[PDB]
């Protein structure tokens, strides 16, 4: 639970630069592992990351999930906890998100990390 | 005016006598979007912690006098300006409202960066 | 309220009632800046093609040297207009800058504006 | 003509991403080749960019200059025009534009390129 520490928004590519640090991915349930202790999620780019459980899942997660975990050194999140964004009459546009992130990284004079 | 900002910028404020900067501009009025963590109903006042994911979460506190907790794990929109105790910031908001919409939060973090380069200095 | 914007911004807006719109929010009284392509002066006005590299340059006009010279960046505040789909704009300043950081904050007045004005 | 076209403003590192593209570039003038066909320009993070010309260039150029031009297959640019920034009063501040331009590009649905 690195919640008092900041943790940077990135996407699937950015996973290998990232390896060891706490990091917040958004992206969409692909798929959920046999087990329930991993399961892939989609950036906006269609780009896939794996996501590891420490517990195994309790429901069945789909749509948009944020995940807050450290990268391991397989480049794969370890998750400390996680979101399913909800979803009024506008989807959620991860395409867009993807943007932000890129953006948030072009700019990190306006977006501090910390 | 109302800033956009992260928590980031603003634990990164400087008080240069009883008014903030945020970084080299005056700032007060701010919005920011983040998740509640934790919510604690004290007794005129309803204090939350909120988290942007750009530093810890802050202390927002909401004035309120005598149903009206946001449950955590809920995002929502902050509305306030920004405070300081000895040495401490903090928020006091008339406005925290859960986001209907996440692409709210997505155009934040737009907002934030277009406030910070067009009032830069 | 004057809303600054990109030539390509006055292109795309729907001019249906009787009013003009970048998407559901009316528009007007806009603002641009661009270089001055070509002048051409008459009796009762002044015509000038205003480019800001967003798009063809534009017609700008302004009613009744006194006319600002080719390759002069130029600020305008105007109204927007339409012939048979075609715009343009009636002119009410058309200062010429004397600052190009001016022409640096147009372009980020104008993402700003456009972004807090949209649906 | 590409004056009837939009043209991006760029910075030296889009050029390999903007090849056959008409570009807008502004510079600071780094140097003049002496017969006037062809000059360079360095953008908001000191990077260059070389300008090529159909024609010798008439006057002398100085300070920060716009061209517009198509960019080459050789990553450079062919200019069908420029000019330069005034800058008697005030001084212009490149950097601020470079991120101006970095701002173009990553909000295109706010500074539409077309039309």
């Amino acid at each position: 639970d690195m919640m008092d520490l900041p943790r940077s928004r990135i996407n699937a590519g950015m996973l290998a630069q990232f390896i060891d640090k706490p990091v917040c991915f958004v992206g969409r349930l692909e798929k959920i592992h046999p087990t329930g202790k991993m399961f892939i999620l989609s950036d906006g780019e269609g780009k896939n990351g794996t996501i590891e459980l420490m517990e195994p899942l309790d429901e069945e997660i789909s749509g948009i999930v944020e995940v807050v975990g450290r990268v391991t050194a397989k480049a794969t999140i370890l998750c400390t906890s996680y979101v399913q964004f909800k979803e009024d009459s506008h989807p959620f546009d991860l395409g867009l998100y993807n943007e932000a992130v890129k953006i948030i990284h072009d700019f990190p004079q306006f977006y501090p990390l910390g | 005016h109302i800033v956009p900002c992260t928590i980031s910028q603003l634990l990164s404020a400087t008080l240069v006598d009883e008014v903030f900067r945020i970084g080299n501009v005056e700032i007060s009025q701010v919005t920011i979007v983040g998740i509640i963590r934790h919510a604690e109903k004290a007794p005129t006042n309803i204090v939350y912690k909120i988290d942007d994911m750009t530093a810890a979460p802050m202390d927002v506190r909401q004035w309120v006098d005598t149903n009206t907790v946001v449950p955590p794990e809920t995002y929502v929109k902050v509305a306030g300006h920004l405070r300081s105790f000895q040495n401490k910031k903090s928020l006091v908001a008339f406005k925290i409202m859960p986001l209907e919409d996440m692409n709210e939060f997505t155009t934040h973090i737009l907002e934030v960066i277009n406030a910070h380069m067009v009032l830069s200095k």
